[PDB]
């Protein structure tokens, strides 16, 4: 998984709803 | 300050865990078809992707033996102790004067894959919500910045480990390029039991997946009166609803996960140049550096995505849907299968007539007269597949689920990559029997050459085809 | 296609002399796939020096390979009796594997 | 302890067939490509043919591509070369090679060769 460092601050950087 | 030594710590750990992982990763295919190992291509490939595999899969329930039992940083740390022990049985397979003490041996490799996959694992689920709530403390604005931290220490590590170790296992030497890694877990294990004493640890909460499969075994659904509170149905009910999204992108994680098996194996039979011109033994280009490649490749496009093209389609608006771009993904990973099923098809027209010998790591490859370049192109493809499925993916399960539910997600999201890579790994296998015979001969090192990686890849195009069918036809009927 | 030109295909060296066979290349060889063999008449082949520097098991130290990408050599500081054979210089890099014009050499 | 020997040699009639056999032992012949290297009379070596450890890789040379068929048989240990069409120049003294798939390759070891006459 190269994305791993972004899949783990998903949530941070960019805004989403619910989450 | 005191706890910015925590943050530290936690990254020094996952920047060393990373690296260790990678490097055995890079060239585990390499090494299998080996002295001690005269293994064939089809189950060093299937070795791997089993690796992978088990180190996916054990994110859940990682994640449930810290989450219910055993705290979080004490599980990480029995995971890093776990994951060194299996570790030492690299260098030890390695090294001729140990292999011999140690043991083919096939159940010694079995043994130190399982360990390392499980350390792998559990470290992997738990050192996020670690590193969070050792920064959480302080704010928002504090988390995101050791968020970005760590997304860093990630990516350095990873790309430090797929440059440095692939180039000593496959050029200089598999005992050193395997104790590196060993010595860097043990580095990391070190690190963390000293920033023990400075950690922040929280009590076993208990993990939504022991609720989740309590709700599964019940007592839609129940709820109300019954002996289950409202809030966590209704969080089981968005879980159940994100499930389907996994499904369709399991294949998309077999074609993934290939890019560093069997695509590095097809790797070994190309013409793979030589950047030495020195010495004796002359050093090749590491097989793991397209990878690696792959790896920076994202690097220079995750900050464009989300600064270039994001701002720019949210202010014209046409942004595509999370679905859409999942969508996009799995046509770009599709793209990948079938150029590497092109080229593998071209190589085997080559290589029928005319072969290049190529002594890469310590194993003599019937290569194929074609550049090693020419696998550039699928590579690259995965990359940009992952820039619109994987974070996408993740992204869409983030938008259709609770902040509760934090985690848990991340975990099933594991559990189904993990779940495709095992795919991957039992096509290969099932291609391998008789009644197919794509890769069925008992052609040891590798050797591919009277094997069919061409069919292999066509079929695994074909499925996410479909699967990417299936997916727009459920996306356009749903919304 | 590579085809490996011998220089000179027979020669005769006297005892304790300097010794010295060229082995040309029509392309690029690596060095590490490049070997030297020794026939005796009479009894088959075996290899003499593996990729064009390491001499292999039981060959004297005398012998030495040199050279490198087109143009190889094999080396006898001093030559002695026993060394009077005939050396192919093979290459194992690029089918087909086409040997050397072989070089003779003999007592004079 | 590692041997080879070759079987089959003798006089063929021109564009006869002839079916030359190579025993190993004293290693594992599943491994260790083989190849058929063919030396002509007071003529230096030819390589001929060469076949991987498991029959997936198969060469000849240009002049042998159409009649020479090499082949193992792993399970009783033993190289075929089956060559059809013989003419002339094929009269030669053939001897099956080991090729190593391991840090070096190359013909390590090399059997005693027997005598194929192709004429009349």
């Amino acid at each position: 998984m190269l994305s791993e460092g972004y899949l783990s601050g998903l949530e941070y950087w960019n805004d989403i709803h619910w989450n | 300050a005191g706890r910015r030594a925590a943050c530290g710590a936690v990254l020094l750990t996952e920047l060393l865990e990373r690296a260790a992982f990678y490097g055995i990763t890079s060239n585990l295919v390499l090494f299998l078809n080996g002295a001690p190992f005269c293994w064939e291509g089809a189950q060093a490939s299937e070795a791997l992707l089993l690796f992978m595999g088990l180190t996916y899969l054990g994110s859940p329930f990682g994640g449930w033996l810290a989450d219910a039992r055993l705290g979080r940083a004490r599980a990480i740390l029995l995971s890093l102790a776990l994951y060194l022990l299996g570790m030492l049985a690299f260098p030890l397979l390695a090294a001729p004067a140990t292999r011999a003490a140690l043991c083919c041996c096939s159940p010694a490799t079995f043994a130190g894959l399982v360990l390392v996959g499980l350390g792998v694992a559990t470290v992997k689920a738990n050192i996020t919500p670690f590193g969070a709530d050792q920064v959480k403390d302080r704010g928002p604005e504090a988390t995101r910045r050791f968020f970005n931290w760590f997304y860093w220490s990630i990516n350095l590590g990873a790309i430090l480990s797929l440059g440095g170790i692939a180039y000593i296992q496959q050029n200089v030497s598999f005992v050193t390029g395997y104790a590196i890694p060993t010595v860097c877990v043990g580095l990391a294990f070190v690190v963390f039991l000293c920033g023990q004493s400075v950690f922040i640890t929280k009590p076993p909460d208990g993990s939504a997946f022991t609720d989740m499969f309590k709700i599964l075994t019940y007592s839609c659904k129940m709820s109300h009166g019954g002996p289950f509170t409202e809030e966590k149905v209704e969080d089981v009910k968005a879980l159940v609803k994100i499930v389907p999204v996994f499904l369709a992108l399991i294949p998309y994680w077999t074609v993934y996960f290939q890019m560093q098996t069997t695509y590095v194996l097809q790797s070994l039979h190309l013409r793979i140049p030589e950047i030495s011109n020195i010495t004796t033994t002359p050093h090749t280009l590491p097989a793991a550096w397209l990878t690696m490649f792959d790896a920076v490749l994202i690097l220079l496009l995750i900050p464009l995505k989300d600064k270039l093209v994001d701002p720019i389609l949210r202010r014209h608006g046409l942004l595509p849907s999370s679905l859409k771009r999942i969508a996009v993904g799995m046509f770009f990973v599709m793209c990948s299968a079938f150029a590497a099923g092109i080229l593998e098809s071209k190589r085997l027209n080559l290589v029928k007539e005319k072969t290049i010998n190529q002594t890469i790591g310590n194993v003599v490859y019937h290569a194929a007269d074609l550049s090693l370049w020419w696998q550039v192109p699928q590579y690259l493809l995965i990359g940009i597949s992952e820039i619109f499925a994987s974070i996408a993916g993740l992204e869409f399960a983030y938008s259709a689920a609770p902040k509760s539910m934090q985690s848990a997600i991340m975990g099933l999201f594991f559990f189904f990559s993990g779940v495709g890579s095992f795919v991957g790994s039992g096509l290969l296998a099932l291609v391998s029997i008789k009644a197919i015979g794509w890769m069925s001969s008992h052609t040891d090192f590798g050797n591919i050459n009277g094997c069919y990686l061409n069919y292999y890849f066509f079929l695994l195009a074909a499925i996410q085809g479909a699967t990417l069918l299936l997916f727009l036809i459920i996306s356009v009927k749903y919304d | 296609q590579i085809v490996l030109t011998q220089s000179p295909a027979i020669m005769s060296a006297s005892l304790g002399e300097r010794v010295t066979m060229t082995c040309t290349a029509s392309s690029g060889v690596s060095s590490s796939y490049l070997h030297w063999y020794q026939q005796k008449p009479g009894s088959s082949p075996r290899l003499w020096i593996y990729s064009t520097s390491n001499l292999a098991s039981g060959v004297p130290a005398r012998f030495s390979g040199s050279g490198s990408g087109t143009s190889y050599s094999l080396t006898i500081s001093s030559m002695e009796a026993e060394d009077a054979a005939t050396y192919y210089c093979h290459q194992y890099h690029r089918s087909p594997w086409a040997f050397g014009g072989g070089t003779k050499l003999e007592i004079k | 302890d590692v041997q080879l020997v070759e079987s089959g040699g003798g006089l063929v009639q021109p564009g006869g067939s002839r079916k030359l056999s190579c025993a190993a032992s004293g290693f594992t012949f599943s491994r260790f490509g083989m190849h058929w290297v063919r030396q002509a009379p007071e003529k230096g070596l030819e390589w001929v043919a060469y076949i991987s450890s498991g029959s997936s890789n198969i060469y000849y040379a240009d002049t042998v591509k159409g009649r020479f068929t090499i082949s193992r048989d792993n399970p009783k240990n033993t190289l075929f070369l089956q060559m059809t069409s013989l003419r002339s120049e094929d009269t030669a003294m053939y001897y099956c090679a080991r090729s190593t798939t391991i840090i070096r390759a190359f013909f390590d070891y090399w059997g005693q060769g027997t005598t194929l006459t192709v004429s009349s």
